């Protein structure tokens, strides 16, 4: 898998 | 009515830093549909990855894991611009859809969780128990991931304005510039936020000229 | 699992002095069943009515009503002996199921109370922001029907030691005793808790050979 | 105001049967002062220990013990007739000064408990997750100490009745009732519930002719 | 301790969008300090306003005022890589002293605010029972804020984007993009937040080759 | 309908 | 000590 | 005054 979603 | 059916925990995803970011709160009333808009951490990045948790604790490695899948084929882009929606929908019958959308691509995975996932009663007591036990613990941890995810954004904006800088920056100004990035850089792999805000506040402290030039040019 | 089945507000009973006697506790999950014994409050009461309240108020008048029914058949005796138990019975389907049954009799009656009978949605969320405007309120009205219950047990207990008593008890205290007892009776129909506090200590006071008596007796 | 000066904890006293009963609520903003009128459990009972507890839990031993005293010279009189009213009063210093005074007699005994007693900071967060992790628990022991001082009620008034019944009570009626008044004196020893509530039932189907004797002679 | 000095509302202030940000969460026990790291909304902006709020609601102007003060003397920079300290600091006394520090300047301004301002016991009971009231709309105003924020950012990096792309950037790309921003820079005017949704949704589908050129550039 | 029981 | 005092 | 703080 790969890098969580950020908040913007 | 007579019951309620309501939500006993809060459901929501993993978000940069390892931080549960809740879609559905602890005791709503389904059925339900929420959703929000997040985005790609890094430059270029092509997936990402929705990790389901419930529970009531701002660390996501506290809570239970309902599942992950990953949305792929998001297109070349700067970090922060991908639209990527997601939705928590749990219907008449307690079953939660999660689903996240690429607005560009319009690309969309999902994932179904059952009504019967997750914690038990017992689990689920011992979790409002434990969030509520640890309701300082937590407060530093979503502040430090605050700090860290700031310190982020300056690392990566000022190195994008280092290079449209170019040659308007002066020597000693890229020097200074840099050897902080790479100081912050060090500080951002920590737990401890003051070092971050001491790193952070260097690069406050060195990049003025950077920050006139970047204004001027805009 | 992601829903758990609970109470939005509590289920009880309307006991003497019109106060809410709570059963099954908000927030509780189903299935579940409780019971409790009661009793008459008065000598020789051959009925008790069983009024089935939702909500969070002290004053019963203040509850969502969900209905009523009749115990009878209850058989001659003093106030306080009678078992009249309630049980409070709520299914997997979230039906409601109320028994009162005489222990001495063997006499039972139910009501049973469909999933969508009481508050909806709206009315549940008033009621629970009501309960918590008017804690202060409520506390005061509970102190009273307590003080007022009370007065009621000592009026009437009272009375039966005088009978008890008879020539026994002094022409003096007798007078004074009877004259309290006129007191305590009107200002136990009243509302005003120091009052009624006022008229038992009087009752208090003047009662000391008479308890002496009483006490002697047994 | 920014802040409030509130109790982080319930405080009342322990009651019959080790349960702790509450005179100023959890949350309560100081100063207040609130009273409740209690009375004694046995016939010609001298005097009541006025324990004084902090926290949320049913059961007395559970609770922070705050001290306790003693209050005597109440007079010679049956169980529950004597008016103990117990005061909790706290100051604007956040001092609780607790008295027990005798109505009949006027007799008072304080506590004055400082400021700085009690659970600290950890204790009494421990104790709000302790109530909540033990709700069950302890709505079972409220439970069992309800029926408990029920049956010992139904035990006592039954023997008071008998007495003076004499006679009029048949040689088979008064039988049965004494060996239902011996099982149930028994199981009032145990912690089980549904036994006790055994023996009163039983109590209940043998004296339904001292019911009505009883209720005949007032 | 028998008393805990704890707030009776949350203390923060307001952010862009005019939400209420907390920095001192309701019930916290004092004395106490917690500070978090701001930014500016505009290119070149120089002076923040710190307007400091008590209460629950998230919409800013459902909250106590405390009072506001400027911070300025900001240098030059691009939006959001300001760093302004914002401290809330409540001392043994009840006294809340706010200061913001900007880390490049280290230019400071305070607020003292008396331990009796804000809201009485009245409006402090009202205020929780209006956040309680109102939770659902107070949360769709919490999700329009953050698809406003989001607009914004998008809205802005842009254009930025765009003015470092020139001539990379096709006629016909350029074209489409400045009509979809002009389009959701109306809708950041208004409360609708699909609308806003679906002209962030249009950017997104027009940009793809500015996002490749852009991550390209870096 | 009659009295509302009491607890005891 | 003695007994705890009974509610009524 | 001026434009309140954004949160980073």
């Amino acid at each position: 898998s790969h890098p969580r979603p950020i908040r913007v | 009515v007579l019951l309620l059916d309501v939500t006993p925990l809060s459901l929501g995803i993993e978000t940069m830093g390892g931080v549960m970011t809740t879609l559905i709160a602890k005791n709503t009333t389904i059925p339900t549909k929420h959703s929000q808009v997040f985005s790609t951490a890094e430059d270029n990045q092509s997936a990402v990855t929705i990790h389901v948790l419930q529970g009531e604790r701002k660390r996501a490695a506290d809570n239970k894991s309902l599942g992950q899948f990953n949305l792929d084929g998001i297109n070349p882009a700067p970090r922060g611009m991908p639209q990527i929606e997601v939705t928590f929908d749990i219907d008449a019958d307690g079953i939660l859809h999660v689903s996240a959308k690429d607005k560009n691509s319009g690309k969309e995975q999902k994932i179904t969780i059952k009504a019967s996932s997750g914690l038990n009663e017992d689990e689920i007591q011992k979790m409002v128990r434990d969030a509520e036990a640890n309701a300082e613990a937590d407060r530093k941890f979503e502040e430090l991931v605050q700090t860290r995810n700031q310190g982020d954004h300056l690392l990566h904006s000022t190195r994008k304005q280092v290079e449209e800088a170019g040659d308007k920056l002066p020597a000693d100004d890229k020097t200074a510039i840099e050897s902080a990035l790479t100081a912050l850089e060090t500080a951002l792999k920590g737990e401890d936020k003051a070092a971050i805000e001491a790193k952070m506040q260097e690069l406050a402290q060195v990049s003025q000229k950077l920050m006139e030039i970047a204004q001027q040019q805009h």
